């Protein structure tokens, strides 16, 4: 068969928005508080994560159907899927070779240890890399990666969503464009769609673990003072 | 509250 | 006459603490979010001011009598004198030549315009420089500059101080060490002490104006998100 | 509140 207009249009919007909010050169990383290899890497990663959040918001506002949801649902979805969308979009810079996120020279090429200096442990960093690898190997098309994020951000099963019915609907309309795309445009994606949906489940475990480690961190004022106002707002819990 | 977020969601 | 032991000891503590919290090389400025000449200078100055606050706290904890005050008074004094202590200690890098704070190369040598890119106007920046100049000309001794800050931080007339009686007392004991020092150790300080006390009054006008401009700034989330958790805490109003 | 400040005032 083949994709329809509304379906293909959703793809053009999503793919154009991802391009509008992601730079494969990472030219804005020089404006971050420099990295340092006592949580020496905290300042830089807080800025990296604060920066990403803004980019995910710019991307989210362009997902078809998001703008319509109420301000509270837009916020509920972002606040609970942010960390996961960041992990997904961060894969673009991950390298199965060095097993690290290569965003720049020795300076911006982050290893697992570098994130340990941010306050995280292997209990999170280990599965994270495993997920990063398992995902990289799926050599997704730009249209499948972009759809996967849009789908991850439209989970009606997020702590805080009230109109969990329309959010549920928008996500099904997207899982369709994806399933139809893998089946029509992706040679060899017979098992793909399922593996992609599975990656979404691994993100819950990751999103969960991070939440615990971050809660610990944020409780210590000497460390929370290193974070940015945005990070503190998205990851903090406020009705 | 969510000042910043509300603002960024333009 | 001459100074006493307790008096001279206060001087040694104050002078040693200022040295312990101020670096005439500004080596930590590279760890700030880089400057940019839409409030392009905001990120860098927020980090410069956040950094200073920590230094003023380290200095304040070493002022004789401060540690004894209650946690609320220590906080009340800091929260309302912070901006003023920063303006005072910032004079050390001010230069009557270029009329700017020279902390580094063309990068860290701040002009009046650079602070305008932080969200401030001449209505504040103008008197600030006038104060910076008027103060620089007083060629104060390191012991008079350090005492002046300790005195400025022990004003019992701050919005929030409850034990405004002991704070009043500690400030008088310091104005003494200063008056006795100018009179015994500073050749030509016949009018000095008065000019110094006057600079403290100019700081109220400055501290006041800044407070208005900053309140405006902090009310706009697009700008407050650029500030640091510490800055937002010291300059925000919370009982 | 003043988490940070309380903490910094050690
Ligand atoms: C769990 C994820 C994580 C959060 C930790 C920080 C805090 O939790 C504080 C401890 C919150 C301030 C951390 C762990 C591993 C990698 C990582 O960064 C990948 C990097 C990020 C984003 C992008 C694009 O958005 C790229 C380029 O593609 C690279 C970040
Ligand atoms: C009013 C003062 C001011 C506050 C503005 C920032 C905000 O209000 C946001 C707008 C708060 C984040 C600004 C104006 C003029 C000069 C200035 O910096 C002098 C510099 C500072 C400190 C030191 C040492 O502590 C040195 C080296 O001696 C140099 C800062």
């Amino acid at each position: 068969h083949m994709l329809s207009d509304e379906q293909m249009q959703i793809i053009n919007s999503l793919v154009e928005a991802h391009h509008k909010t992601y730079d494969d050169s990472y030219s804005d990383f020089v404006r971050f508080r420099p990295p340092v290899r006592r949580l020496s890497m905290l300042p830089h990663l807080a800025d990296l994560v604060s920066y990403s959040i803004q980019k995910v918001i710019g991307f989210a506002k362009m997902i078809p159907g998001f703008r319509d949801l109420t301000a509270e649902d837009q916020i509920a979805l972002l606040k609970s899927s942010a960390i996961e969308i960041i992990m997904l979009r961060s894969n673009q810079s991950f390298s199965l070779e060095d097993m690290s996120w290569s965003c720049g020279g020795p300076d911006f090429k982050y290893c697992i240890n570098d994130v340990t200096k941010a306050g995280h442990t292997l209990e999170l960093l280990e599965p994270l890399v495993k997920f990063q690898v398992g995902l990289k190997k799926l050599k997704l098309h730009e249209e499948e990666h972009v759809l996967l994020m849009a789908i991850c951000l439209l989970s009606p099963d997020r702590p805080g969503v009230q109109d969990h019915v329309r959010i549920e609907a928008l996500q099904d309309r997207l899982c369709d464009v994806l399933q139809a795309y893998i089946r029509i445009q992706h040679p060899g994606g017979r098992l793909l769609y399922a593996k992609m949906i599975q990656k979404l489940a691994d993100l819950r475990s990751l999103n969960e673990e991070h939440s615990k480690q971050y809660r610990s961190l944020s409780f210590q004022p000497e460390h929370s003072m290193q974070l940015t106002p945005l990070v503190l707002e998205v990851f903090g819990s406020e009705v | 509250r969510h000042k910043i977020l509300h603002r960024l969601l333009q």
